[PDB]
């Protein structure tokens, strides 16, 4: 049995209704029960079960979440999205062996535009010792996920040696944020004074700039 | 009370053989079928197969009957997942999961990431990331550890062992251009709690038996 999810990824703005929908390649209900349950996968976490047999909710479950169907149609609504329903959604059926899961249905939340705050460290003294320089500029809890960061060296644009990061959206207030690193020798590190991120994001009306001046 | 604790994360070889584990406890072992799951990088959840731990019977999705090797050991209350001669397809986190009637799969244990590479374990180098006038932002601070360095994934990184949670933003690896990865865990805090307040990083990379506890001061 296949079970196709629709659609791929869902985007809603906090407390309006999500529904997800799962078809299955054949019947999965008898008279008294439908074998389709469903589970949600947070970031870094297993799998939790949400749904069991259509529509029953597992126990700790909250109460906006339902689901519906029979057959071979299915429906998991949440009523109104909040931040830590952000997951992936799978259908999985029990009808027979082998059960077998459905593609998943991210759920992505549309939430108001947020200017990231920036912070920038300059490498440890401990990292130092061994050689090498990483000075990290952090862009925190921002939407949407668009930004830009460059790096300054001496008012000298650099290429080449830094690498970024992103988060997935937080479980709590939906922003996203980003971190740059830019690593040097220490050598290098220790030729120059000003270290300097720019970002720029749509929540901001011109680029914004932290540094600091090694020494 | 149900639990399901799985074995480390770690790097296999090409063409060796791995052996998981999955320990219950919080009922009673033999009453539940124990499945297993396998879930790729960034991909959706496959089902592998099932045993039933009174009989010892077994089903497999097709894709895996050559491959995995289930068994249980009843005294022990722990099921055992064999995979055998490892290829690329086979990186993935790998579930067990308790079947409740051999249908829904109610408990998950947390996932064993078994990466398949001839590459050697390397733990990280952790250093703070202190917060000081330059990571300051609207009467809060930021601080974190930098976790560089190391093979295979995962490291996991907790504050305070658990106690902070709130504002953690713990990176998803980057790939550096040697191999190794690295990530950093930051956290926002007030500004005025830095000389009050004590903020220990603690880092684990199974794979390498590594736990380092980093103290960030203020710099």
């Amino acid at each position: 049995i296949v079970l196709t999810q629709s659609p791929a990824t869902l985007s809603v703005s906090p407390g309006e209704r999500a529904t997800i929908s799962c078809r299955a390649s054949q019947r999965v209900s008898s008279s008294t029960y439908s074998y389709m349950h469903w589970y949600q996968q947070k970031p870094g976490q297993p799998p939790k079960l949400l749904i069991k047999y259509a529509s029953n909710l597992e126990s700790g479950v909250p109460a906006r979440f339902s689901g519906s169907g029979s057959g071979t149609d299915f429906t998991l609504t949440i009523s109104s999205v909040e931040p830590e329903d952000f997951a992936t959604y799978y259908c999985q059926h029990s009808w027979e062996i082998p059960p077998t899961f459905g593609g998943g249905t991210k759920l992505e939340i549309k939430r108001t535009v947020a200017a990231p705050s920036v912070f920038i460290f300059p490498p440890s003294d401990e990292q130092l010792k061994s050689g090498t320089a990483s000075v990290v500029c952090l862009l925190n809890n921002f939407y949407p996920r668009e930004a830009k960061v460059q790096w300054k060296v001496d008012n000298a644009l650099q290429s080449g040696n830094s690498q970024e990061s992103v988060t997935e959206q937080d479980s709590k207030d939906s922003t996203y944020s980003l971190s740059s690193t830019l690593t040097l020798s220490k050598a290098d590190y220790e030729k120059h004074k000003v270290y300097a991120c720019e970002v720029t994001h749509q929540g901001l009306s011109s680029p914004v700039t932290k540094s600091f001046n090694r020494g | 009370q149900v639990q399901l604790v799985q074995s480390g994360a770690e790097v296999v070889k090409p063409g060796a053989s791995v052996k998981l584990s999955c320990k219950a406890s919080g009922y009673i072992f033999t009453s539940y079928y124990m499945y297993w799951v396998k879930q790729a990088p960034g991909q959706g959840l496959e089902w592998i197969g099932e045993i039933n731990p009174s009989n010892g019977d077994t089903n497999f999705n097709e894709k895996f009957k050559s491959k995995a090797t289930l068994t249980v050991d009843k005294s022990a209350s722990t099921a055992y997942m064999e995979l055998s001669s490892l290829r690329s397809e086979d990186t993935a986190v790998y579930y067990c999961t308790r079947s409740d009637g051999r249908n829904d799969m109610d408990s998950w244990g947390q996932g064993t990431l078994v990466t398949v590479s001839s590459a050697s374990t390397k733990g990280p180098s952790v250093f703070p990331l202190a917060p000081s006038s330059k990571s300051t932002s609207g009467g809060t601070a930021a601080l974190g550890c930098l976790v560089k360095d190391y093979f295979p994934e995962p490291v996991t990184v907790s504050w305070n062992s658990g106690a902070l949670t709130s504002g953690v933003h713990t990176f998803p690896a980057v790939l550096q251009s040697s191999g190794l990865y690295s990530l950093s865990s930051v956290v926002t805090v007030p500004s005025s709690s830095l000389g009050t307040q004590t903020y220990i990083c603690n880092v684990n990379h199974k794979p390498s038996n590594t736990k380092v506890d980093k103290k960030v001061e203020p710099k």
